[PDB]
RNA sequence: UAUUAUAUUUAUUCAUAUAAUUAAUAGGAUAAUAUUUGUAGUUUUUGAUACCAUGAUAAGGAUUAUAAAUUGAAAGUGUUAAUAUCAUAAUCAAAAUUUAUUAUUUAUAUUAAAUAUGUAUGUGUAGAUAAAAUAAGAAAUUA
């Protein structure tokens, strides 16, 4: 686009405000995530019928020499708090890794405790232009 | 669990601060409008509701 | 099921082959160089 | 179409502030979770108030009679068993069977927001001023 | 609708209130037939060759 | 009645410059018209502007009278009178409608929608349902639940 | 195809993909001439049978003939015989009448 | 000089019937009938493979039963849990959803046992830590050894 | 002085050969003689291009899983590769092992074809995952490392050739080409009968002579390698009583020229014999005189002839039959033969 | 009789991209095959004429005769004997239905003449070009390539269609000639330019239906409920028709020659005919199982 | 109707003709376009720099 | 690679042939995954002859093999790329820069069509079009049309 | 109204006559039919627009299901789902490859065949002639990048390169 | 034009044009190609 | 002057891109015989790239018109055909808003299928702004 976040950002135009097909589209910025939605906790966001197997970074499927961080996409479970080990998310920038382990997310997808769009932006990575927009967005104070 | 009683950076973000008025662009303020209805004038309301 | 397979490329290729080394590529697509292209009979009776 | 700006490096430690951040994030998450669920089985449970808008026959009739003496004397124990909430209300209504289709057709009830406040309320400022903090989809008090 | 005998069942209601009173609910994510979902969506409707619309298959 | 919540104010001008769409709706005028003959009133009013839309529908399609350039110009304003005569029979025709409406649901007994003056029952507009717990126009705070109308025995 | 996937590396496969889309193969009948008689000397099929034979079927008949869509087997020959086995499988089904 | 014909010659649609074969599968002879048994599980590579839709399949779809518990063993496809086997260690696994038994929801399902309340206003301020004193009897359900 | 992303190759052939083959030069590409391909590539330099190449299914990825780095930079962020032993403590391995994507060879059609289900296409013809030595499909140590290269790899050096290759592949290419090669003649003249196959060609023989044609041909349903010629007798055999002329004719035409003409046997033309007599073919007892009578395609070149008394015995049921059944004429001449 | 009456109708749909290259195509096609059907029933034609010329009681085969008479039991409560001339009268009334539809073939393929020749309407014509509507794939795309803008992509929308014509041959001719075929499928090779065609073949063909291994039996004792047809049971529960029933029964010891049949369902004499390698029943034995 | 009477008693056309009862209104929508919001007659709003 | 005797002006057109083999392998995985879905969902019982705790142990494995099934496609065929193989201009399916039957780009396809690549018939740009269909129901009416021909009308044995 | 199907025998009855619902076991039997018995009664919905001509797109045939719990998740849809096997993602995937001589032939094949050597791209040759001509006015510009150095760092036993002036 | 260059089996500007058969011109068969029969190759695979 | 009308209506809260190796041909049954079953010469060049690397198709109404007629144009808007000589950045799922060039669903009933947006009740409410004379129905101050 205008300022390339990632390498296609090289490659790939705006459109404008683009009006897109009901759930059609070619990046897959979950944006809306980590919303609390108290009686359809395991529906929004979640696995549909409540009688599912696993998603599937839940299981090795091969003989692996490892990985270097788990997917969102695979559930929170009684082994993610009491194990106490290691489950890294790809988030921004580098990883998140889910060392403060509870008891209330076992059953969700980590997609919900991922924070997609965080409130903290580092001004860092901002242009002389972004950080006086988000001023004017009412971001950041100036 | 055992909600830890301070919070270190998460709550100390910038306040986004609420929108101040109404309407479009969020600045359309609370004083009449030309919609006001008088009950006044008239069994009819003028300007009536359709 | 020679049909679903006749119409290789290096089916066609070895026919294309076998007619070089045999010496005949005037019958053959690919093979043959018409560069003498006719003309047509000009009419006296629109010269213009 | 310039040549777009890479994006400038992240910086430093931040990819670990980002960790902290989230992290007593989904912290925070945990009581506002925990608060929410109490306050939305809580607005469940709670007996609602009434569903129907009085300004409209037969729910304009006189609270003595007509169809409301049916409600006194069919539904008056399961309305108040299953907490006035207008979807089984409206339900125990369509199974009440000696009022037809009119449950729907001249019955008014009230909005979907007008209709779940506790009993017996009586100001406006209600549900304009329940809790914004409960994330129920407004499922609270 | 030739229906499992020994199975408690309804038939199709007759007053226009249950269904606004049942808990049915409304097709909300992306909308799907098995046929059709080869296609992809209207706009970008597929087809394998060009065959007539009205076509008569023998 | 079922339409209870807010409505938007357009002046008689614009209300009639609809036309044949929803001012000369003829369906409208009809059910209207209607409301006369159970009252027993005479329709003189919705008669003569369903006389002068009738004409303007039927000659839409047809094009003006030609203007002679005349520098002293009287055309303008004598056509001016005329249609300023149409609009203000047309003003007085909105009103009574109006008024027959909302005096003939405070006879039935059936509540108007928000903020609609009923003369016949309430010297203020029905405020009741609304999406603000202030008066739309008084800012006064509303009672829970609606406001009641009318008596109780129906 | 005689156009243009006639000769080359993709002739082979495109006479897949075509042969394969056609590869239906319809089987009409006409029910009037299965109102015949069995070699038993009993009619092969009389008003009853005609009716548990419409009752079996549902939208498989229509203007007084039958119509069975072999769509299973890529090869139109395994299409034939698999409704062939099909058409008379119905038919041994409807003849309990 | 400016002709087409408007019908191919006679002359030249036999060079083009000539020049190229007849497939076989142009005849369509038939005296024996249809082979109900052998034709169609005849030998697995001039097999008749179906084609479409699962309901097509039913030879390979035994088959892929079979291979599938032939390879796949119950000490590898133990573990696999539901959504509902993982999501019962939840402090509240069920609260019904508001659509219908929202009058079905009770108290008694909210773990204030694990959360606390300050009743000058009556809310849940903050959560005590049940991570530590979590003991579970049936960590994987009765019908799990491992 | 010089930029260069390979630092060492390998030669193909060897100083065996070398030694004597250089004295002439090769005619080479002209914009371009000099041709660094994949096979020239070292053994480390090679399982560099091979493990890379892919999305996320090829090893060459930090978070692949069969990656062998343990350590990347994520814009100066490290990160480190939490191994399997730390991992199964919340990801339960579940690892069937190297049978668990080597599909049976029954579900090849259902599966367009293939029998692996790597990442890696693996095509069974020899000329398209040729590293140097031609690409066998080993199904029992099919690895997601993959060592022997014989991977239709994404993009690998000389890839784009063999892509080509790919989706020019024919119609029916993993079946016929599989089929190929492997089970061929042996010098010896014999057909392939193998090992694994004589229990099962066991159970249809059985089953057939048994007289359960349809368990039977279900069962040869499973026949992946040839039966011997006594599995199409009994599958044969089964059909007399019941008359089955069609199952028997195609029992036959499958391994009539199909199977290396296993079927081309004097007593299994006298089962498909005996059905045309008991189904009242007199155009099916002339095909099977004919297919004894054979040509020389077969008679010669593949060498399945018929023993001559089981010639005589054929014929004197043709003529059995048909001068019991009045055909004259057809009778006649299969005596003219005689 | 006549226009309505046909054997194997043949629908060549001739595809290509202009609606005057078919249109033309179909002309071409229509006469070419015009001018083969006309000679495929003057073939057929002079056959049927020149048999249909001698019939009576001594012209005919055994075959036919035993495939008359090859019945239990008919029409008059008793098995029917049809003898050369029963099945005379037969042949040569399928025979004249046969040159009825023949000749009105010819008829129309000679009707049509350059000066108003209808191919559009088959009651003159042999065979009749059917149209077909054209594929069309009418298609909104964008011209421009703003990376800004999605207005001013959008209101630089162009539609423009694919278009694909069809028409389609009609040849309904009453008797499938494998010559004619062959005559028509070469038409594939010198179509004109970018044009090709689908044959379509609806031609009349034989099932039998049979026994042994169809069986119109009673209902069975235990009951097919739902259970039986639920999901992946049509590939679990159930095998692919038919039955395969053993057609080979064992001999038991005491056997006599009538109780193996009264245990087998088949008359005396049928079960002989079916096993006619033996007079008197031994035990052990094995016995052909009569599909009756 | 009015081709119908105008068929069926055919002096009545010259009343229908007329009367424009055989008249055809060449009118139609805007066809359907992208470039407009409610696809007929609305361009997207326009804003300068 | 490392650019070095480049053969084609685009070095991202060998995602098309990428996207080509991500299709092979979808067609490949493509019965088995589905047959997989079926079988672990499936909550009524399957048959009479499967049922109840062999239906447990068998979902369970057949999931574990749907699992240990590597190399296996279940990105939806919404999700793939779809790129024009001439420029190697990406289109969203969907939206105008998308054209079906040729595969190509809003980009490419005007460029192929404002010069004589494509033969296409120029229709007028407000209207419907000459299809019949087009004009009567919109875009569902005709992908409703599509799918008629293409599965409805068979009376399927 | 919540009624019990019920299914009497052909036996119970003082006449026996073949019941529905075992014709409905018998063609479910013979088109293995799947009987999906969750079928509620309450839900014989027909899609208007396409059953109804009172639209303008009447079809005849549902043209769908009116289904709201409806996705390709479910095993009833995945039972009655035609493949991608043998379909136009089949046909596109076999012939949409950016270059189409690549796909009717491999390019040395034809080119061994038709000429004698195996000739580069367009754009090759563009280089190579640039190379030609750049290099014959002027020289110094280039860069040495290979596939494989080893040679060029390490000639042959002779081949002593040149220095240029 | 182009390094990814026309093709002309597809094109209707090539193949239409006057160095080509454009469709307006009656589209016929301009001469039969008789190839595989003035000298047909003899069957040699390399497949053994 | 004539060959002839804009002062009306409906409008304004607007956002989405990612985890490096593009260099080549290799035919298998019903074909009168190739193990060519399994076709093995490494390493002399460099542009479309993260980087200069010409061209070529949009949006935009203000005076060629009334009858058998359409209220959308060439001035070129990212990907395209000759300038080389910094670096591999390219979708196979799950993704990080600063980007002018965008029509949001408004109070009787509110989460079931690849998951699908939890925020902004407020007198229709500053300033400047949008669209349209086309199956809808509009009428009078030419340069």
């Amino acid at each position: 686009l205008k300022m390339a976040k990632s390498a296609f950002g090289f490659y790939l135009a705006r459109r404008g405000q683009r009006k897109f097909p009901f759930l059609r589209r070619p990046h897959i910025k979950n944006t809306h995530a980590m919303n609390l939605s108290a009686p359809y906790f395991w529906s929004f966001m979640t696995a549909k019928s409540q009688t599912y197997f696993l998603p599937e970074e839940n299981y090795i499927t091969g003989d692996w020499t490892g990985k270097f961080f788990v997917s969102k996409l695979q559930v929170y479970t009684l082994q993610h708090a009491t194990s106490g080990s290691t489950v890294r998310v790809k988030s921004f920038p580098s990883v998140f890794e889910l060392s403060s382990p509870s008891r209330w997310n076992i059953g969700k997808e980590l997609n919900t405790l991922t924070k997609p769009r965080m409130d903290l932006i580092d001004e860092q990575m901002l242009t002389k232009k972004q950080r006086l927009d988000y001023v004017k967005a009412g971001l950041l104070p100036k | 669990t055992a909600t830890p009683e301070r919070f270190s950076i998460l709550g100390t973000t910038h306040p986004k601060p609420k929108r101040t008025g109404f309407g479009r662009n969020n600045k359309m303020r609370s004083k009449p409008s030309d919609n006001v209805a008088w009950y006044d004038k008239g069994p009819v309301e003028w300007l009536p509701r359709p | 099921s020679r049909y679903y397979e006749w119409g290789r490329a290096v089916k066609q290729f070895n026919f294309i082959e076998f007619r070089r080394r045999n010496g005949w590529m005037y019958d053959l697509h690919l093979m043959k160089n018409t560069t003498k292209q006719v003309g047509p009979l000009r009419d006296f009776n629109q010269p213009d | 179409w310039a040549k777009p700006k890479k994006r400038p490096k992240v910086g430093q430690g931040f990819h670990e502030k980002a960790q902290k951040w989230r992290d007593e994030f989904l912290l925070d998450r945990h009581r506002i979770l925990a608060d929410s669920l109490r306050a939305y089985v809580e607005f469940s449970a709670s007996k609602r108030t009434e569903p129907w808008d009085t300004r409209f026959r037969p729910f304009d009739r006189v609270e003595k009679d007509g169809v409301y003496v049916l409600m006194r004397h069919l539904m008056e124990d399961k309305f108040q068993l299953c907490n006035y909430h207008h979807r089984p209300v409206k339900r125990l209504f369509c199974n009440v069977g000696l009022l037809g289709p009119q449950v729907t057709t001249k019955a008014r009830w009230k909005p979907y927001r007008y209709a779940t406040n506790p009993a017996n309320t009586s100001k406006a400022e209600r549900i304009f001023q329940k809790d914004k903090t409960l994330y129920t989809h407004g499922h609270n008090d | 609708m030739q229906q499992v005998p020994g199975k408690i069942d309804q038939t199709p209601f007759e007053e226009d209130q249950t269904w606004l009173l049942n808990p049915i609910p409304v097709q909300q994510l992306e909308q799907h037939h098995p046929e059709k979902d080869l296609q992809d969506l209207p706009f970008v409707n597929h087809e394998q060759f060009p065959r007539s619309l009205e076509w008569t298959a023998p | 009645n079922t339409f209870l919540t807010k409505s938007v104010a357009t002046p008689p001008i614009s209300v009639i410059r609809t036309g044949p769409k929803w001012w000369a709706d003829p369906e409208r005028m009809v059910r209207q018209k209607l409301m006369y003959f159970t009252l027993g009133v005479d329709q003189l009013p919705l008669r003569r502007t369903a006389v002068i839309q009738k004409d303007l529908h039927r000659f839409h399609m047809c094009k003006p009278p030609p203007r002679i350039g005349d520098t002293t110009g009287y055309k303008r304003s004598r056509a001016a009178q005329l249609t300023t005569w149409y609009r203000r029979i047309q003003y007085q025709e909105y009103h009574l409608q109006h008024l027959f409406t909302r005096h003939v649901w405070g006879l039935v007994r059936a509540y108007p929608g928000n903020t609609t003056k009923i003369q016949g029952k309430a010297d203020d507009g029905y405020v009741g349902y609304d999406s603000v717990p202030y008066h739309r126009y008084n800012r006064t705070p509303l009672p829970f639940p609606a406001r009641e109308i009318y008596g109780r025995r129906e | 195809n005689n156009l243009e996937y006639k000769r080359y590396d993709w002739q082979g496969w495109y006479q897949r993909m075509v042969d394969v889309h056609n590869r239906n193969i319809s089987l009409r009948c006409r029910v009037s001439d299965l109102k015949r008689l069995d070699p038993n000397g009993v009619p092969f099929v009389d008003m009853q049978t005609e009716r548990r034979l419409r009752i079996l079927a549902e939208g498989r008949v229509g203007m007084g003939v039958l119509m069975l869509d072999s769509d299973k087997y890529e090869d139109q020959k395994d299409n034939m015989t698999f409704g062939s086995i099909k058409l008379s499988e119905l038919l041994s089904d409807a003849r309990k009448a | 000089l400016g002709y087409m014909h408007r019908y191919t010659p006679w002359e030249w649609i036999a060079v083009q019937e000539a020049d190229q074969p007849l497939i076989a599968e142009q005849i369509r002879q038939d005296n024996i009938g249809t082979s109900y048994f052998f034709s169609l599980n005849r030998y697995w590579r001039y097999k008749a493979r179906p084609h479409g839709y699962i309901r097509h399949f039913d030879n390979e779809v035994r088959d892929l039963f079979q291979f599938v518990d032939g390879v796949t063993p119950w000490k590898q496809a133990q573990k696999i849990r539901t959504y509902w086997e993982v999501r019962a260690h939840h402090p509240m696994p069920q609260f019904n959803r508001p659509e219908v038994a929202m009058h079905r929801n009770t108290v008694g399902l909210l773990p204030a046992h694990m959360w606390e309340t300050d009743k000058k206003t009556g809310k849940v301020k903050a959560v005590k830590d049940s991570v530590r004193d979590y003991q579970t009897k049936t960590p994987l359900p009765k019908w799990v050894q491992l | 002085s010089v930029t260069g992303v390979f630092s060492k190759g390998r030669g193909i052939g060897h100083a065996a050969v070398t030694s004597i083959l250089r004295y002439i030069p090769r005619a080479r590409v002209p914009w371009q003689p000099s041709r660094f391909g994949r096979e020239n590539l070292s053994a480390s330099d090679l399982a560099v291009l091979w493990s890379r190449g892919r999305y996320r299914d090829g090893p060459g990825n930090y978070n692949s899983g069969y990656h062998t780095e343990k350590t990347h930079v994520l814009e100066d962020n490290t990160v480190t590769m939490i191994p399997k032993h730390e991992l199964e403590k919340y990801m339960p391995d579940i690892s069937i092992g190297p049978k668990a994507l080597v599909t049976p060879v029954s579900l090849m059609s259902a599966r367009n074809g293939h029998r692996v289900t790597h990442d890696l296409l693996h095509s069974y013809d020899p000329h398209i995952g040729r590293l140097d030595k031609p690409a066998v499909v080993d199904h029992d140590n099919i690895t997601v490392e993959d060592p022997n290269r014989v991977g239709l790899n994404a993009a690998t050096l000389d890839c784009r050739g063999r892509i080509y290759r790919w989706l020019r592949r024919g119609p029916f290419f993993q079946e016929d080409h599989y089929f190929r090669r492997s089970l061929r003649l042996n010098r010896d003249g014999t057909v392939p009968t193998a090992a694994h196959e004589a229990p099962l060609m066991r159970k249809i023989v059985r089953l057939a002579q048994r007289g359960h044609l349809k368990a039977a041909c279900e069962e040869y349903r499973r026949v992946t390698t040839v039966p011997p010629v006594e599995v199409y007798r009994a599958l044969t055999a089964c059909c007399i009583p019941g008359g089955l002329i069609a199952d028997a004719v195609a029992i036959f035409e499958d391994g009539n020229s199909k199977l290396f003409y296993v079927a081309r046997d004097g007593e299994v033309l006298h089962n498909v014999m005996r059905c045309a007599i008991k189904a009242k073919n007199r155009v099916r007892v002339m095909w099977v005189y004919n297919v004894m009578r054979g040509r020389y395609y077969e008679n010669v070149i593949v060498r399945a002839e018929i023993d001559p008394i089981w010639r005589y015995r054929i014929a004197l049921l043709a003529l059995e039959y048909f001068l019991d059944h009045n055909c004259a004429e057809e009778a006649g001449t299969v005596y003219s033969y005689l | 009789d006549g226009i309505h009456g046909s054997e194997v109708t043949y629908k060549i749909v001739l595809e290509g991209f202009w609606d005057h290259h078919v249109m033309k195509l179909a002309e071409d096609v229509c006469m070419f095959l015009r001018d083969v059907g006309r000679q495929v029933t003057e073939e057929k034609l002079v056959a049927v004429r020149r048999v249909m010329e001698g019939l009576t009681g001594g012209a005919f085969d055994p075959e036919l005769i035993d495939f008359f008479n090859a019945a239990r039991a008919g029409p008059f409560g008793r098995p029917d004997e049809y003898d050369a001339e029963e099945v005379a009268n037969f042949v040569r009334a399928d025979l004249k239905r046969l040159e009825e539809q023949c000749l009105n073939v010819i008829n129309r393929c000679n009707v049509p003449v350059p000066g108003a020749t209808n191919i559009y309407d088959p009651q003159v014509s042999w065979p009749y070009v059917e149209k077909l509507e054209p594929w069309v794939r009418m298609a909104e795309f964008w011209t421009s390539s703003s990376d800004t803008s999605f207005t001013e992509l959008e209101m630089s929308t162009a539609h423009y269609e694919f278009r694909k014509y069809f028409r389609v041959i009609i040849c309904k001719l009453p008797f499938q000639s494998t010559e004619f075929e062959k005559r028509m499928y070469d038409i594939r090779h010198w179509l004109h330019r970018q044009t090709t065609c689908e044959f379509h073949t609806i031609y009349r063909k034989n099932v039998i239906h049979d026994g042994s291994v169809f069986p119109t039996e009673h209902d069975p004792a235990t009951p097919t409920t739902h259970d039986h047809h639920r999901m992946f049971s049509f590939a679990l529960d159930w095998q692919s028709a038919p039955v395969n029933r053993l057609s080979v029964a064992r001999v038991l010891e005491g056997d006599d020659w009538e109780r193996v049949a009264q245990r087998l369902g088949c008359s005396v004499d049928d079960l002989k005919e079916a096993n006619p390698a033996i007079e008197e029943l031994e035990a052990g034995a094995v016995l052909n199982v009569p599909g009756g | 109707i009015a081709n119908a009477l105008v068929k069926l008693l055919p002096l009545t056309r010259i009343p229908l003709k007329k009367s424009g009862l055989l008249s055809v209104d060449r009118r139609r929508e805007r066809g359907q376009f992208p470039g407009y919001l409610d696809g007929k007659k609305v361009k997207r709003k326009f804003a300068k720099r | 690679m490392r650019h070095i005797g480049q053969d084609v002006p685009k070095r991202h057109t060998h995602f098309v042939l990428e996207s080509r083999l991500m299709y092979e392998k979808s067609f490949r995985d493509s019965w088995l995954h589905s047959v997989c879905r079926a079988v672990s969902q499936i909550d009524e019982p399957l048959s009479k002859t499967i049922s109840g705790t062999r239906q447990k142990m068998l979902q369970r494995k057949v999931t574990c093999f749907q699992y240990n099934q590597y190399g296996l496609f279940k990105v939806p065929y919404y999700r793939l790329a779809n790129v024009d193989r001439y420029h190697a201009v990406q289109g969203v399916p969907g939206t105008r820069e998308w054209v079906p039957y040729a595969n190509v780009s809003y980009w490419t396809m005007n460029k192929m069509v404002r010069s004589g690549n494509l033969l296409v018939h120029r229709v007028h740009y407000t209207g419907w079009g000459t299809d019949p269909h087009l004009k009567k129901g919109g875009w569902e009416h005709r992908w409703n049309k599509v799918m008629q021909r293409n599965a409805l009308q068979y009376s399927r044995i | 109204g919540v009624h019990r199907v019920g299914y009497t025998h052909p036996s119970t009855l003082p006449v026996p006559c073949a019941q529905r619902w075992d014709l409905r076991l018998a063609r479910a039997r013979i088109f293995q039919e799947y009987i999906e018995e969750k079928a509620p009664g309450a839900w014989q919905l027909e899609d208007e627009r396409s059953m109804s001509p009172e639209f303008k797109t009447f079809t005849g045939y549902p043209m769908r299901e009116m289904r709201p719990g409806y996705g390709q998740n479910l095993p009833d849809f995945i039972m009655k789902k035609r493949l991608p096997n043998n379909t136009h993602y089949e046909l596109f995937a076999r012939r949409d490859i950016p270059n189409e001589d690549n796909a009717m032939y491999g390019k040395y094949l034809y080119d061994m065949t038709v000429h004698g050597t195996s000739l580069p791209s367009t754009y090759r040759m563009h280089k190579d002639i640039n190379k030609a001509q750049r290099n014959d006015r002027k020289l110094s510009g280039n860069r040495f990048r290979v596939l494989c150095s080893s040679g060029a760092k390490k000639p042959p036993s002779g081949w002593e390169p040149i220095p240029d002036a | 034009v182009g390094y990814t260059p026309v093709n002309p089996d597809t094109s209707p500007m090539l193949a239409y044009s006057q160095y080509h058969w454009h469709y307006n011109l009656p589209q016929g068969m301009e001469r039969p190609h008789g190839v595989n029969r003035t000298m047909t190759a003899p069957y040699q695979s390399a497949h053994s």
